[PDB]
């Protein structure tokens, strides 16, 4: 036992580092090595309130504090705590500061026995928090009322009067903070701050109602500039931690729009243009500012978040001070992410601003711009291609003229995302040039972070214009293969080395993709082989690479890459297995597409993948249970698996009979693999606290019963597991859900309750009149939502409705209830967008009655005309969506009506407006009752339609014309990337049909067109 | 996910 060796040492070595580092050991051989006990204890304790610098003073009392804990179990050495105690309050200020550092000492030891006292602790903290002598003093108590907190919350029932106390020496705290902050005492300032941070976490019974009173505290010092940078940072990630923890209590008092300003106020302060412009920290203010807004958009309502942000987006876009133009393009930038769905209807808004910074003269704002435009587009990301007729001169024109090297990276980092969503048929207008310019600049820039973004570039071009990129495939590929020599040499290359090459194997296979195996089958072979050479190397990024383009692969090669299984499965399966440890996340990002090649393997390769079901379940359901990021991930990859063998078994999407099975419709061996995934699927949505989990589970959930139906969710008669599946899903409806237990919401938790309402949808739709006894708990909470206090629950509610009412048809037994609701919703509701979601529900269920319903035609029409023609006065397309929704929506409606009770009608004005608003712009589903009316109206060659032939072969003119450019589309587009015009093969021929009688009457002005002279003959 | 990307 050489511990007393330590402590001599401690106290007598010359050198002070000596003795400091001896009582660093000391301490780790306390509890290994601990007769003469009371020489030792004496010794330092002396040495303790003695030893001039505080440093040795310090290392004496953690010895202390070890040792205490130790005689503590054995309840020796009674008299420590009481002296303890008594020194604390004695009349020298050195005294005490060393007497409540040595009892944090014996706190942070959390010996048991100190549950004993936690009201000595409490009445002797209440009063050295206020220690006029010493701010150690009373900064230190500030520490140990920390542990004094939870030593009050171990016990069963908190006791009350403890909490009182603690929660009246809250607003003491603040005033260490406000000492530490004006003798500029940042060390004591940032403990402060982390038992500010600790307070989050306790029960309400000891903060008293101070959260959000600490959260405005904390927002006046993170945006008053005087206070040193370091110490705001402590600020902006205080309040960014009470977002996370503590939202409920920021809602209550509106601090929101409080925050969002202060952050973007702190956000708008100059910053190192310079290092911004060319560097490749967060803990400059301005920075941490924007973490804030991101993590305001991810937990609060878009009313609290982004109404503000965009309030005050035209002032400060148009403001001489760069950093406030600059500020106002970030802020933008990250709240999109949160907030995907606002941000979209702000793009009216938004687009012409991020216009406005492309054209800006200083490169700041320049580059914020771009940033914004880099995040619309991987959240939004068709939506933000649209407007590439202005974005890609302007982009172009600023990676020609750029300066600084990090412009460029986020010019072509811009570039890529757009072209990577930009529509087939558009690419094709500017491809070559494009081409031209992506290789022009991959000869020039040298430097390999912009050469991976210029690659990423050209293979999204590949992406965008599938076949159309074959005229560039082979030249792409004899540049790019520079790029993918010597693959299992890693030794010697730069992370960003690995980068190039990794980004280059993924580009290629998705030129695969783009032009299929045919124009790919040169260099399957070389790159095949390359590619596995990828996978046995020892980069986690490079065999991530591999996996990517093995992914693909089995998208162009389908079957064919069955031969391959033998290999690669053995390499997948150890990717998966790896240790996830800090956390490394290039083995995270490896895993991530490692699963993803499984799954496409598994769909891929039919019959063949099935000796791999076992241990692929095995592998993938190990990492569900101790993954610490893959779990949906892999969870998802199972129910591929499930798809691959259920599709292995011919049966055939949607082809499932309806209602409760009392067997199996799936050989009984597939039927173990579904209650295999279906049992880990149940298990990881009940009492589960993640809302990412509960999402992604019942998206899984959701898909699988529409493509195989009920019998994903049960089987034999037995609904153990879909009863639990509802009362979960009826659990998030109430709010009461574990993910929820932790009235504006975030879209976060607007979508949590789109998924569940689709677990209905989905379940209505699969079981039609067997899901009545299901849905009979839900429909009142269901149809509570629809009169929400918010547009967007109420949106959603009424269209799960209808969907609803879809799945069950004319065995639904609640009609007459579910019309009453949706006509009064058609009527009253203050949202064009929930008046037309209400239209679809009306016509479905109007459809479907079988009483009798001539009493609400009149008011129906009524209410549909208004909502028609508030529509045509708005005729942004956010509200050009809504409108042509609309449009189409409410015309179905009518049209579903005429066909029901076509005598309660009257056609004469009825069919000119329905003609007025064809040919439909989307929701082209609503054109099925449309071509049956059509058909119906002039088989009896009703008088009003008769004598409008014209504008209906003009609207089959385009009917057609659009199903043709849909078929070129796809064959043309690349391999796995609603746009039919026609519901069924029947209704296409009786269409059809039509058209040549049409051509038979009226002088055959039906071929006088050449689009439908093609389909007529 | 309807996106090149599988990350």
């Amino acid at each position: 036992a050489a511990l007393p060796a330590l402590i001599h040492i401690l106290q007598n070595s010359s050198n002070d580092g000596i003795k400091q580092l001896a009582g660093v050991e000391a301490r780790k051989q306390v509890s290994k090595h601990w007769a003469t006990q009371t020489s030792v204890k004496q010794s330092l304790l002396n040495s303790a309130f003695n030893e001039g610098k505080d440093a040795v003073r310090h290392a004496n009392a953690r010895v202390i504090a070890s040792i205490g804990s130790e005689e503590l179990d054995e309840k020796k050495w009674p008299e420590l705590i009481p002296n303890l105690l008594q020194a604390a309050c004695d009349s020298n200020p050195k005294i005490r500061e060393t007497a409540i550092f040595i009892i944090l000492s014996l706190l942070e030891s959390f010996n048991a026995n100190l549950a004993l006292h936690i009201d000595d602790f409490l009445n002797l903290f209440a009063q050295t928090i206020n220690d006029s002598a010493s701010l150690e003093t009373r900064s230190l108590s500030a520490q140990a009322l920390s542990y004094v907190s939870s030593l009050i919350e171990e016990e069963g029932e908190i006791n009350p009067q403890y909490a009182a106390k603690f929660a009246s020496l809250i607003p003491s705290v603040v005033q260490v903070l406000d000492a530490t902050i004006r003798e500029g005492d940042t060390t004591n300032t940032k403990l402060i701050f982390n038992c500010l941070n600790d307070f989050l976490l306790l029960d309400s019974q000891l903060t008293g109602n101070t959260i959000a009173d600490l959260v405005k505290l904390a927002l006046q010092i993170a945006v008053n500039s005087d206070v040193d940078e370091d110490i705001r940072v402590f600020a902006v990630q205080f309040v960014t931690s009470a977002l996370v923890y503590r939202k409920s209590k920021i809602n209550q008092a509106k601090l929101g729009p409080e925050i969002t300003l202060a952050a973007l106020k702190v956000a708008s302060e100059e910053i190192d243009v310079e290092d911004e412009l060319t560097n490749e920290e967060e803990n400059t203010p301005a920075l941490t500012a924007l973490r804030l807004i991101s993590n305001a958009s991810g937990e609060l309502s878009p009313s609290q978040v982004g109404v503000p942000i965009i309030e005050h987006l035209p002032t400060m876009l148009s403001s001489s001070n760069p950093f406030e133009r600059r500020s106002i393009l970030l802020a933008i930038s990250v709240l999109v992410t949160g907030s995907p769905d606002y941000t979209l209807s702000q793009f009216d808004k938004i687009i012409p601003a991020t216009v406005t910074g492309l054209k800006d003269s200083e490169a700041v704002v320049q580059l914020a711009a771009l940033k914004c435009i880099v995040q619309l587009s991987t959240n939004l990301q068709d939506e933000v291609a649209r407007y590439h007729e202005q974005y890609l001169p302007l982009v172009i024109d600023i990676i020609d003229s750029a300066k600084h090297v990090v412009i460029y990276k986020y010019a072509t980092l811009a570039l890529d995302g757009l072209l990577e969503f930009i529509a087939h048929n558009d690419i094709i207008k500017y491809l070559d040039p494009l081409m031209n310019k992506l290789f022009q600049m991959l000869e020039t820039q040298q430097s390999p972070k912009l050469r991976a973004a210029i690659v990423s570039a050209i293979g999204s071009c590949a992406f965008a214009a599938g076949s159309g990129f074959v005229p560039y495939f082979k030249t792409s590929v004899q540049y790019l293969q520079q790029f993918i020599q010597n693959v299992s040499q890693i030794e010697g290359l730069s992370e960003d080395d690995i980068e190039l090459k990794a980004l280059t194997f993924e580009n290629i296979s998705t030129m695969g993709r783009a032009v299929k195996s045919a124009a790919f089958a040169e260099y399957a072979e070389p790159l095949v082989n390359a590619a596995y050479e990828a996978i046995k190397t020892d980069s986690a990024r490079l065999r991530e690479s591999g996996y990517a383009f093995i992914a693909n692969m089995a998208k162009v090669y389908g079957k064919d890459f069955a031969p391959f299984l033998q290999t690669i499965i053995p390499e997948i399966f150890k990717t998966l297995e790896q240790e996830e440890y800090t956390v490394n996340t290039g083995i995270a990002y490896e895993k991530e597409v490692a699963a993803a090649a499984l799954s496409e393997l598994a769909i891929a390769s039919k019959e063949h993948f099935l000796e791999y079901v076992e241990p692929s379940l095995k592998v993938l359901a190990e990492q569900v249970n101790e993954s610490y990021g893959l779990k949906e991930t892999a969870l998802h990859s199972m129910w591929a698996i499930v798809k691959a063998v259920l599709l292995t078994a011919n049966l055939k999407e949607g082809e499932y009979p309806k209602g409760v099975p009392s067997g199996s419709y799936v050989d009984a061996s597939a039927l173990a693999v579904i209650q295999t995934v279906r049992e880990v699927s149940l298990n990881n949505v009940i009492e589960e606290v993640e809302t990412s989990m509960v999402i992604s589970v019942f998206q899984d959930l959701s898909e699988m019963l529409r493509l195989f139906g009920p019998i994903i969710i049960m089987d034999n008669g037995d609904s153990t597991h879909l009863d639990q599946l509802c009362r979960e899903a009826l659990s998030v409806l109430k709010g009461e859900h574990a993910c929820q237990t932790i009235l504006d919401a975030s879209e976060t938790e607007a979508t949590l309750l789109d998924v569940a309402l689709d677990i209905y949808v989905a379940l209505s739709t699969n079981l039609v009149g067997g899901f009545a006894q299901v849905f009979t708990t839900a429909k009142p909470v269901i149809l509570q939502l629809c009169q929400s206090k918010s547009k967007n629950k109420r949106s959603f509610a009424v269209g799960a409705l209808s969907e609803i009412a879809l799945g069950m048809r004319d065995e639904n037994p609640f009609i007459q209830e579910l019309l009453e609701a949706l006509i009064i919703s058609l009527t009253n509701d203050k949202s064009l967008e929930v008046r037309c979601n209400a239209s679809y529900g009306v016509g479905l269920l109007i459809e479907y009655s079988s009483f009798d319903v001539s009493a609400i035609y009149s008011p129906v029409l009524k209410s549909l005309y208004e909502i028609l023609s508030v529509a045509d006065e708005k005729n942004d397309e956010a509200t050009k969506e809504i409108v042509d929704r609309t449009f189409s929506n409410v015309c179905g409606c009518v049209a579903r009506m005429i066909l029901k009770h076509q005598n309660l009608v009257p056609l004469e004005h009825t069919i000119p407006a329905l003609l007025s608003h064809l040919p439909f712009n989307t929701a082209f589903e609503e054109y099925d009752p449309i071509f049956k009316l059509f058909l119906k109206l002039f088989q009896e060659q009703n008088s009003t339609i008769i004598n409008e032939a014209p504008k209906v072969i003009a609207i089959f003119a385009t009917v057609f014309e659009k199903e043709s450019e849909r078929i070129e589309l796809e064959t043309n587009s690349t391999l796995g990337r609603k746009r039919k015009q026609f519901q069924s093969e029947e209704i296409k021929q009786q269409v059809i049909e039509l058209l040549k009688h049409l051509n038979q009457q009226f002088n055959g002005a039906v071929a006088q067109n050449p689009v439908l002279a093609q389909v007529i003959a | 996910g309807g996106a090149k990307r599988h990350r």
